[PDB]
């Protein structure tokens, strides 16, 4: 085949054009997106129930839905929330490899039959069943900064102007309005009402009746009389569509004939669906979008496209109105992407480099420079055969293979050179020669390198996940590699290079290379003298493998496992938290107070701080917020001290000080659709019918115990909220009774007072939108102002709320939660430092055996992707290592020589250890990704060693160390060419600061460090283990 | 609100000992009230942690504070039916016939959970058994309107 | 029932059309809402 191609240069030619347009063809139809799919399919559930309770939405929404969860595939558990702003979300998290679409309709059709179990307001709310799983491309931030627009406001522009075109935007596959459209807000006055006899009851009545659509018919509709002349649709009452209109709504007419507006009762205006947020920009009102990518689609050109769209909204902008971009995705697919060009550009000039310094033509130098580019672009081509995306994770795996090719690359055309040199071959001759010494060894080494790569392809959800993109990537660029090695580069040298005089190996010249010719050859006979010593005292060399090998387990043992490193993203976060039961406007003032540090402070880094009043992760209400920063690029923060984790750690020991108020920072998970991957996530659950206050007692019990271990768990906490005092007020059956007052009146006349209601829809310049009864702010603040609403009586008189009802202080939860279907409580923690997850998980199912009788418990999450990918580890490095060996055995035609190759594996794991324990990085995805090309990379030098000792021993005669000194003669070039081209061209990674920096850094300094002591200690150790396994055998 | 004072409320809310007892060694305001009007003893009462209803009852806590709505510490040992707190609460002089803002009792709120036992108590410390909530109810009239008989035999 | 053809684009057609977006393969969306009150928005898919 070799020499078939060989004969063929034309046909090797367009194999190598139909790779490259294939490779381009997949370029132009490639997704592009920052991450592919990691988090396994989620469904969330959401529903609201206005002015309700936790225990209320639990008990009538969460409960009921949950129960009818059944008949649905491939779910791995479920989980829900219920609050006291009337919330719930069920989130349903099904197996990976699961069709999202099949699953969330599947989930929505159970929903759609249980909705008749569901409160009225509650079905006139809806209830949302979506994808949660997806995380944001971009976030549109719309501020007004010059006084003119509330957040109400601009949430009611962006929704009438600026959405939908987003939404139809080119690849664009969700938006998010943070805000509402406007509803009609209607503020009643509870001393206006009393004053008229009238209630919430009479205003949801007039206006159920006056702001209505009103069927009518058709005149000379069919069936008409014959000879009828006209057929028009008739048009009666139609929705209100102003204020206006909706403070003349009719009420009353009193005996005088005057009468009762609505405007005489309520303060009427257009305002928000709901006031439990408050967004500000730098301090000034804010709304915006939130936007996801659509499937398939080009995050690039989708980003264009959005700015494209809004830039020709600006033109219609009110004034003061700005449009912000305070977080954007978008940068780390294009630093990615040139990374793979930048890397392919350097590698070109290194491979040029040396190639030249070593063989000092330049026609040896076209080879590679041709080779590497169509084995690239076909590896674009399999990434899209089968279904992958260019994303961060495949173009990071580019790279790498990209090192691999240009070993490939260099190890084809050095061999053809050599042969030229000893033997004196025209360039034809001499490369059917040195492809028949090395053409079996290449294979192997592809299937070699492929048994590596590939089982970890096969660990299961998200690691799985992330892992095989890595190998699927280099696993296609070096299968293609040495397919062009046996096609394109042997009909390249047979062509391209010029003949070697017999025993020319340049020492003749003058000059700098002349000299450098001389300074090689001298210490390559230093070198294969010092191997000739090594292999007389092959004893002591075993020893020191041993040492090697031990310092290997040591190092191993004692380096932290983590299983993504921090990156510097550009944002992050800063928690807010006040006590149970402080104010919306309290929160406010914290909030101010950190985005008045950062924007003084950090003034030189920071960009912008989004505080979002009234929403936490782990729970919403007044007291919770969030302060989104968003920094300048990378560039503008020099050095440790401008990057996130310093400038977090400086902002959260400023806010220590802060009074009565939970404030620290904190940097986003390095993907944040995967979500905090660290520690373990732990669920506590009522098993039988305990109920909330045993749980509590329960977790209390558990947290206590684990705090006695600080040994072996660190910051066991809860994910929840703490029981708040609440206002129970009771109302008295008996004297509503005798007074004439119906319940319906006093619980509509409570709820819609105090919780607001959802009368029905008006249309606001063409957008049908909410109806809303509430009351005025000052009156439905205190538990006085509670006897000031007043109820009519059968008999027309006015009964004051007090008159009926009684109220006490109690404690409840703002937040109950539910797993798999019974009331739980979720635990986060981790493992204290030099311990495993593992283990401080095997001590928390041993405290929570100790629990009250009926409480379980359960993993989930991280927990539960970490167990069962736990249990697959062990199988897939077996099946690795059985592999390699068999590939081995069947290259070499023995069951004894593969352990002359396998024995190098500690030797460059060794270095990339000691490297990563120096730079005190840790043992994550990225690191055992360079573990992987370090293993690859030391055994294809080892295969070729062995494959050059063996066949001279096999085809030549050759003595046991005469052909060991021999290959390893001849091999010397060859390896450090290739080990200066890969270290040089890995450097960039591991001095990178910037995006992505902190994986770059992990496989960098492993891929490094692995490959400085892979190749010095190589080309004496494998000498030496050729020669011991030999004799064993 | 202080410093300590807070953290004592919620020492005495979740019930650590340990907390408490340097807490008074350290001068924490045992008259600390929350947003609701509770102190740590209301706190103490709810929860029945009941040595440290007797900390605080020997550092001088108010035996008798009342919450916003009028509520006292007995009331919710009543309620919630901690026979000791109660019993520690009326020796320190806890007003046994203390109504809140709805004329509601200790008494009222013991006989409405069934609490034989703690409206025994509160009858022997001369809980007044003819007083009327503000809708003019008795222990007894809940007493035969939750159907409850034994606790009707009690109060005649 | 009874709605005039703005009404039912106004409060049905369009409320529909405006979660329309993001669906794979969508080629185009075209829809038709009458006097009649009745609305009909039809789907096109890539041809395969
Ligand atoms: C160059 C060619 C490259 C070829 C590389 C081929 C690698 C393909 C390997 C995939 C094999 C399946 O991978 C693995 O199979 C085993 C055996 O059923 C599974 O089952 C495993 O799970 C349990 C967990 O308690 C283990 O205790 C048990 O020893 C093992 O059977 C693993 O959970 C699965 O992840
Ligand atoms: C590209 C990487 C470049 C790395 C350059 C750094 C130098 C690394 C040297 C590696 C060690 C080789 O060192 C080699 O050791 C053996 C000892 O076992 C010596 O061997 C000598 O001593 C031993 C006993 O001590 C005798 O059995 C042997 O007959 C004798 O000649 C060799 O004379 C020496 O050359
Ligand atoms: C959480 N988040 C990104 C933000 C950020 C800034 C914001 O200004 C806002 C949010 C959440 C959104 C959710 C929306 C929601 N919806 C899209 C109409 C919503 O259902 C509610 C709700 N409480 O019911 C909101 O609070 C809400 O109206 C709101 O006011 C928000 C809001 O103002």
């Amino acid at each position: 085949m070799p020499n078939f191609f060989i004969d063929r240069p034309i046909f090797a030619w367009v194999i190598a054009i139909i790779i490259m347009l294939a490779g381009g063809l997949a370029i132009l139809k490639l997704p592009v997106a920052q991450y592919p799919t990691i988090a396994p399919p989620a469904v969330t559930i959401s529903a609201s129930y206005p002015g309700a309770d936790a225990k209320t939405v639990q008990d009538t929404v969460t409960q009921v839905i949950e129960q009818n969860m059944n008949g649905i595939d491939n779910l791995m558990y479920m989980s829900s929330n219920s609050d006291s702003t009337g919330t719930v979300q069920i989130t349903l998290t099904f197996e990976s490899g699961t069709d999202a679409d099949i699953a969330q309709v599947q989930v929505q059709n159970k929903l759609q039959l249980a909705m008749p179990l569901l409160p009225q307001e509650v079905q006139q709310q809806g209830v949302s069943v979506e994808k949660s799983s997806s995380s944001f491309l971009m976030v549109v931030g719309v501020i007004n900064t010059d006084g003119t627009m509330t957040q109400e406001d601009i949430s009611d522009y962006v929704a009438a102007n600026m959405k939908d075109a987003i939404s139809r935007t080119s690849g664009v596959g969700d938006v998010q309005l943070f805000g509402s459209q406007y509803a009609m807000r209607i503020w009643m006055n509870p001393n206006e009402l009393n004053k008229f006899q009238l209630t919430p009851v009479d205003v949801i009545t007039a206006i159920k009746a006056q702001n209505a659509q009103v069927a009518a018919g058709q005149l000379g509709g069919t069936p008409p009389v014959k000879g009828q002349q006209l057929n028009a649709s008739i048009i009666a009452q139609t929705r209100l569509t102003s204020t206006e209109e909706f403070g003349k709504i009719l009420l009353k007419v009193n005996q005088d004939g005057s009468r009762v507006l609505l405007r005489d009762v309520a303060k009427i205006e257009l305002g928000g669906e709901n006031y439990d947020i408050i967004a500000e920009f730098n301090g000034q009102p804010a709304s915006g979008l939130g936007i996801k990518l659509a499937t398939g689609a080009n995050a690039l050109d989708t980003a264009a496209a959005i700015r494209a769209e809004l830039a020709k909204m600006e033109p219609f902008f009110p004034s003061g109105l700005k449009i912000v971009y305070p977080y954007d995705t978008t940068p780390f697919v294009k630093i990615s992407i040139h990374e793979v060009v930048k890397t392919l550009v350097e590698a070109i000039i290194l491979v040029f480099l040396v190639m030249y310094l070593f063989l000092q033509n330049f026609r040896a130098t076209l080879i590679p420079t041709i080779a590497v580019p169509v084995v690239l672009l076909g590896t674009f081509a399999v990434l899209a055969a089968f279904g992958f995306s260019i994303n961060t994770l495949t173009m990071f795996g580019m790279v790498l293979a990209i090192g691999l090719l240009v070993n490939d690359a260099i190890v084809v055309v050095e061999n053809v050179e050599r042969v030229m040199a000893e033997e004196g071959l025209p360039p034809k001759e001499a490369t059917r020669k040195s492809m028949g010494q090395i053409q079996g060894a290449l294979v192997g080494i592809a299937m070699v390198l492929s048994a590596v790569f590939v089982p970890m392809a096969f660990f299961g959800g998200s690691t799985g996940a992330i892992y095989r993109q890595f190998s699927i990537t280099i696993v296609s660029a070096m299968a293609l590699s040495v397919l062009v090695a046996l096609i394109l580069t042997p009909a390249l040298c047979a062509t391209m290079l010029k003949p070697i005089a017999k025993g020319d190996h340049g020492e003749g010249k003058k000059g700098f290379f002349g000299w450098f010719n001389r300074m090689f050859e001298k210490s390559t006979h230093h070198y294969t003298d010092s191997v000739g010593g090594i292999l007389r005292s092959t004893g002591r060399y075993l020893v020191l493998y041993l040492i090697i090998v031990v310092g290997m387990a040591y190092l191993f043992v004692r380096l932290p496992s983590s299983f993504l490193p921090d990156e510097d993203q550009g944002v992050f976060m800063t928690m807010v938290q006040l006590p149970a039961g402080a104010t919306q406007e309290r929160t406010q003032k914290v909030l101010n107070e950190v985005t008045h540090y950062y924007l003084t402070k950090e003034k030189n880094n920071v960009e912008s701080v989004f505080a979002v009043n009234g929403f936490g992760f782990a729970g919403r209400g007044q007291n919770t917020g969030i302060a989104f920063v968003s920094l300048k690029d990378w560039a503008d923060r020099p050095g440790e001290e401008n990057k996130v984790e310093a400038i977090t750690m400086r902002a959260t020991r400023a806010f220590s000080q802060i009074k009565d108020a939970m404030v620290f920072a904190f940097n986003l998970p390095a993907i944040v659709e995967l979500g905090t991957a660290t520690g373990f996530d732990f669920e506590l659950i009522d098993q039988a019918g305990l109920g909330h206050e045993k749980l509590t007692q329960a977790r209390n019990q558990l947290l206590a115990e684990a705090a006695k271990h600080p040994d072996m768990l660190t910051s066991v906490r809860p994910n929840g909220l703490e029981d708040t005092p609440q206002f129970k007020i009771d109302i008295d059956q008996e004297k509503a009774q005798a007074l004439g007052v119906s319940i319906n009146d006093i619980n509509t006349t409570l709820g819609a007072a105090w919780g607001g209601s959802y009368v029905n829809d008006f249309i606001d310049r063409g957008r049908v939108k909410k109806v809303y009864v509430m009351s005025e702010a000052k009156y439905r603040m205190l538990p006085d102002d509670i006897g000031d609403w007043y109820v009519r009586a059968a008999d027309g008189q006015m009964v004051p709320f007090s008159a009926f009802s009684s109220s006490r202080w109690e404690y409840g939860s703002p937040r109950l939660e539910r797993y798999n279907g019974l009331p739980s409580m979720e635990i986060l923690g981790q493992a204290a430092p030099g311990k495993s997850t593992g283990e401080a998980m095997e001590l928390m199912e041993q405290l929570a055996s100790k629990l009250p009788t009926g409480v379980g418990y359960d993993w989930t999450g991280m927990s539960y992707q970490e167990r069962l990918s736990g249990n697959q580890a062990p199988s897939l490095y077996a099946i690795s290592l059985i592999v390699v060996f068999l590939c081995l055995a069947a290259l070499y035609e023995s069951w004894s020589i593969p352990f002359s190759v396998m024995l190098v594996v500690p030797l460059g794991v060794i270095g990339a250890l000691l490297a990563a324990t120096f730079r005190g990085l840790t043992n994550d995805v990225y690191f055992q990704v360079g573990l992987l090309t370090t293993i690859g990379l030391s055994a294809k030098n080892a295969i070729l060693i062995v494959e050059f000792a063996k066949d001279l021993m096999d085809k030549e005669g050759k003595g046991l160390i005469e052909a060991t000194l021999d290959a390893v003669r001849m091999r010397l070039r060859p390896i450090l060419m290739t080990s200066l081209a890969f270290i040089l061209g890995v450097m960039p990674l591991v001095i990178s600061t910037g995006a992505g920096s902190g994986a770059q850094n992990a496989v960098g300094t492993g891929v490094m460090g692995g490959m400085v002591t892979a190749t010095v200690l190589a080309i004496f150790f494998v000498p030496v283990f050729f020669v011991v396994v030999r004799r064993r055998f | 609100g202080s410093d300590l004072g807070k953290k004592l409320l919620e020492a005495a809310r979740a019930g650590r000992d340990d907390e408490v007892r340097i807490l008074m060694a350290n001068g924490a305001d045992v008259n600390a009230a929350d947003v609701v009007g509770w102190t740590p003893l209301h706190l103490a009462a709810y929860w029945g942690h009941l040595e440290i209803v007797e900390v605080l009852l020997k550092n001088g806590a108010d035996v008798n504070a009342y919450d916003t709505l009028g509520s006292t510490p007995l009331h919710l040992a009543a309620h919630f039916g901690h026979l000791e707190i109660v019993e520690v609460l009326l020796k320190n002089g806890a007003d046994v016939n203390a109504k809140d803002d709805n004329g509601i009792t200790p008494l009222h709120l013991a006989a409405n959970r069934g609490h034989l036992e703690i409206v025994e108590v509160l009858l022997k410390y001369g809980a007044d058994v003819n007083a009327q909530d503000k809708f003019g109810k008795t222990a007894f009239d809940i007493s035969i309107n939750n159907g409850n008989e034994d606790l009707a035999e009690i109060l005649q």
